[PDB]
């Protein structure tokens, strides 16, 4: 089950709409949730910017517009305890932390590897994490469920925008409940993310 | 059922800037921005996309308070148009920059700037590169003030701008900020982090 | 030359006044509206979403651990786990949630609040928890059986991992929600003897807000 | 058939307060109350529950009487909102406190405060504990005055507030007071008791 | 740019004027009206209720005894018990009642007044009393038979313990109501030989009030 | 007979409405009317706050709303003379008598025993007693009738309010005509009050 | 003597404002329009 | 006042010179009038 429709809206059609293998499932590298882990985030256009057909289209097309089918799964045992909040944050602007630093491309656009949260409490944006449930979210409880499905449509003030210099939304997973285990258990459990870009459109075929 | 709507939530005039003339610089500019003051910045940043018409009122006064009937010029410079550089510079006489001529003794000048962003909505959280992530899509123009006179008087002035939003729509709500602000960028302090809730004695005491 | 006299109230700038103004660019159309998902129309729509309470806002607690109610196996029955008041406008645990932040932009509010508890423990670890709501004007109960008589929900971890407690009605002394160790936190061998509970609150279809005001969080 | 109605019985503007500015304190507050003056206190206390909208007019003058065009700010602070503490304090610029900017030479400022009690009617006789028996249900707000100026002038001012009730309903009439008033509490003098009727010579003389 | 000239009477603050004002909080609804019993709509509704006259307002009288007309057994027939004028606006006995207080907030009044007398004596004690109303312009009668000719009511304590005397019409020299010992105050043995009468007044459906004014009781 | 409907309104239904024994007749202690007596008053929610089922409900429920059937009887002989005014006074605020004292709980909420009037002429509130007939009242004349029935509905600006900290109305009995008797008669005659709370509702079951 | 209060924004000259003005020569007709070829209605016609 | 709460009858000599009080039920600690 665990089906969630972000804002009750479906990715949709209005360009070139390939929809042959650009809509296939891309599975990012698993993240090892540890006991001292602080969480990770992924800026989605940046995530798929080098993954085969989608990467080729996104890098060599000026404009782009598509939804996304998201599946976050955490493979844990019944002897592991912890909680994980999976929220999608439209225009997740990662901020600096100078008491004026200007982050860096490794943080703002972290790629398919993703980047960790330095201060998960403030979401690295100055906003408290408690209120982050306003976004389309999903709880992952190791005691109840493992799969977290979010279907996010195209959220932008303009019908199309570049997939290389702008991040449509960010996907964050945060261990609100620290991972706890006994002796001899797997000290780091994996979190798997699969991406299905429904209704993809591309335009402006640059070299 | 009326005081909770977005239109009612945002419709109230309030100080958005302070401007000082000297008339020895002679003039004084003020770039239109919502995030000049913390109280209104914390309100608009609660959403992602906003679309509204702003009404600007200029309550100008002398240093003491008394108002001789001096004549004033409030010039609105839309984005792209160059801003005035001097008191007698040629950008004051440009017919395409709308202007308002009022006296000191006259009631405050009031004008209505419509929604005129190149996009279909404003956004103060831009995720990408054009903290950085500053979007030129929301500049809203500029306001310039001077005294019109064939000779430079010795009057000292201090202008107050009051801005009111109407016909305002919003999309994609997001958490209200808790960390103190550090003027365009959501920079916070890594060390000085203010917990959103005040500390109490123990978790078992209700008060 | 129609007769007209200037009634008092002219020549004044009323900040609250809803009166029109002359456009700077008359006849200039704006960018046509497109369909942007997630449109809002009232702050109530933002109030009816569950949001985490900071019930562990006590001292000597770091950032993320302030949102967690710690339950342990080494705690006797009939014991208090955590207690917090219900009123969201006044500082405290509700200073972290969204309904306790939006209601600080108003002066008055009246409606039924929803409080949710979600348990993050091992699937092999179960227990029981008494969630009791003390009506306003009644002091915090000192014993579990006194709290049992009033409004309460019996929460069993083995069956339900997330319980809901609708609070009948609150207004602008406040009402206390207490968490009671009903039986124990039983734990199988080779499994941590310490779990956490997160408390999340929201509003209902009965919530209304009157008279706006400026916050003091800034 | 019209001059005896409650609406007509109460609809007449009248002095409800006196306010003095100095501009060396710089400002002056005035908490909205009906029982400031005996003549109007004796009229509203004739009933138990009243529900009305109040209209406030501010006839401000200088010490001598002459009016230089100084600019004024009348700020309405609803109950709950903190009151201004200084001339330049940050509560003056709060956008949620409605404000009125008028000149000394301008006609008097006039505003309309609606029925905004938490209950369904006002009441100045509260029997119980929240003489005592003071009900916070009827505060009606506050009014604050200052001169807006980048520099503190030397003007001395004296403000007069005139309040008018309309759309007024009343319930549960009660006796008009006869004892002299002693400002919120119906305290009287135990020893000095004024008989409601003047003494005459003998009971058998009509005059 | 419609033509319009400022006719005289502008730039002035008329206190009496019934003109609208700009709301401080536009579009802000008030608390919805509930049904509160005892709603009033005019001061006439407050005028048509009986209220005690202070006919014993003479000197050397304490608080409660100023409302009582003392009748005694040791008083001969054809004798005057008490007399008071009818006009309520002018100071005197009507300064204590409610219609004589509301009419002090106006300038003019015109209608029929109702005067009621209620007897507080032993059930075993009876008597007779002549209540005579002297029209305006006529001096106070000096004898009981002169007062009998005009408007009067014969009041018998044994049958009726409370009598009513409707006064035909009064306006803004005044009209006198006199109480006459018609026969006596007979009293059985072992029973007090001194009773009291309380006088209470009101208005009728004919009462109207014109032109408001500020009172001088303050 | 002697039936009086206060304001022509009946106690009514809109909580928990017991109406089994909470609507029974509670009879307070008789008051001994003496020749030097000055009168007594009873604040009604306070009166029944410890009388069995009503007391239990009122003390342990936050909110409360009900009407009342009132029966005041004075048992006097045919050789006794005197008069007694029985009026119900909504929000009977007992005032102080400092020529600023603040009464005391024994006076403001006197309980089921009631409290005496220090100055019956001013009603201990500064209002003359002559005009007290504006309230729903009843004359008790020892020569005519003994029973005085008043049915008072719920008079409040709010549908519910606490029965422990607020007094809905006060019941006053005052000897306007002093009690007089001959030698050998009962020097103090009793006054009996019975209370029937029609249409009682309770809410907020506190411990 | 109709009630009317001067709302803020009066006593000012707004350059952009599309408001009427009193004619210098009221009731004076202009030269009747003749058919001149090449009429324009928008700058787009000059752009294409 | 403790006796008033339970079953009771208010008896007025002036009106009724003889009052009745039906006792609900008794059996074979006893019940007090």
């Amino acid at each position: 089950a665990n089906i969630v429709l972000a804002y009750g809206e479906w990715p949709e059609y209005c360009p070139t709409r390939p929809d042959v293998s650009v809509n296939r499932f891309y599975t990012l590298d698993s993240k090892m949730w540890q006991e001292n882990s602080t969480g990770w985030y992924w800026k989605f256009p940046d995530v798929l910017n080098k993954t085969g057909v989608f990467g080729q289209n996104a890098q060599f097309h000026y404009l782009y517009r598509s939804g996304f089918c998201l599946h976050v799964q955490c493979n844990a045992s019944k002897f592991h305890q912890g909680a994980l909040l999976v929220a999608v944050i439209p225009e997740f602007v990662i901020a600096g932390r100078g008491s004026a630093p200007h982050p860096g491309f490794t943080t703002t656009f972290p790629g398919t590897t993703g980047a960790t949260f330095h201060d998960p409490y403030v979401l690295d944006s100055g906003v408290p994490l408690s209120q982050a449930l306003i976004y389309p979210h999903q709880w992952i409880n190791l005691r109840t469920n493992n799969c977290a499905t979010v279907i996010v449509p195209y959220i932008n003030a303009v019908p199309f925008d570049s997939a290389i210099n702008h991040s449509n939304f960010g996907l964050i997973v945060i261990p609100v409940s620290p991972l706890k285990y006994s002796s001899g258990a797997t000290t780091a459990i994996p979190i798997t993310i699969t991406i299905a870009p429904l209704n993809s459109e591309f335009g402006g075929l640059r070299q | 059922v009326l005081e909770t709507t977005i239109n009612h939530f945002f419709s109230r005039s309030g100080l958005v800037g302070v401007v000082n003339l000297t008339d020895g610089t002679g003039y004084a500019t003020w770039d239109i921005d919502i995030m000049g003051f913390v109280q209104l910045r914390r309100k608009c940043e609660m959403f992602t996309y906003m679309r509204f018409n702003a009404e600007f009122t200029f309550v100008t006064t002398t240093k003491n308070g008394e108002a001789r009937p001096y004549m004033l010029q409030y010039m609105y410079v839309p984005p792209g148009a160059p801003k005035p550089t001097g008191r007698d510079a040629f950008q004051w006489q440009t017919a395409t920059n709308p202007s308002v001529f009022v006296k000191l003794t006259d009631p405050p000048a009031q004008v209505s700037v419509p929604f005129m962003s190149p996009a279909s909505a404003y956004q103060w959280f831009y995720d990408g590169y054009p903290t950085y992530g500053l979007c030129p899509n929301n500049m809203m123009g500029t306001f310039a003030v001077r005294v019109v006179s064939r000779e430079a008087s010795q009057l000292k002035l201090q202008t107050r701008v009051y801005m009111k939003l109407k016909h305002v729509r919003a999309w994609v709500p997001r958490p209200i900020r808790s960390q103190p602000y550090l003027k365009n960028f959501p920079n916070y302090d890594s060390s000085k982090i203010t917990n959103s809730a005040r500390d109490r004695s123990s978790i078992k005491q209700a008060n | 030359g129609i007769p007209a006299e200037l009634r008092p109230g002219t020549n004044q700038f009323l900040t609250t006044d809803d009166d029109t103004a002359a456009p700077i660019l008359p006849g200039f159309t704006p960018t046509p509206t497109i369909h942007i998902p997630g449109e809002v129309h009232s702050l109530l729509e933002l109030c009816r979403v569950e949001t985490i309470l900071e019930v562990n806002n006590t001292t000597e607690a770091t950032g993320l651990t302030r949102l967690l109610i710690p339950v342990s196996s080494q705690n006797k029955a009939d014991e208090l786990c955590a207690a917090f008041m219900v009123d969201p406008g006044r500082i405290g645990p509700w200073q972290s949630t969204l309904v306790g932040q939006i209601c600080r932009y108003y002066t008055q509010w009246s409606g039924s609040l929803k409080v949710t508890f979600m348990f993050t423990g091992s699937f092999m670890a179960t227990g029981k928890m008494l969630v009791a709501y003390s009506p306003p004007g009644s002091a915090q109960p000192a014993n579990r059986e006194t709290a049992m008589l009033g409004t309460h929900v019996i929460w069993d971890f083995g069956l339900q991992s997330s319980v809901s407690l609708v609070i009948p009605w609150i207004s602008n002394t406040a009402g206390v929600v207490t968490l009671w160790y009903q039986t124990n936190y039983v734990v199988p061998p080779e499994t941590p003897g310490e779990a956490y509970i997160i408390a999340m609150g929201a509003a209902q279809d009965n919530f209304t807000l009157k008279i706006c005001k400026d916050t003091d969080e800034v």
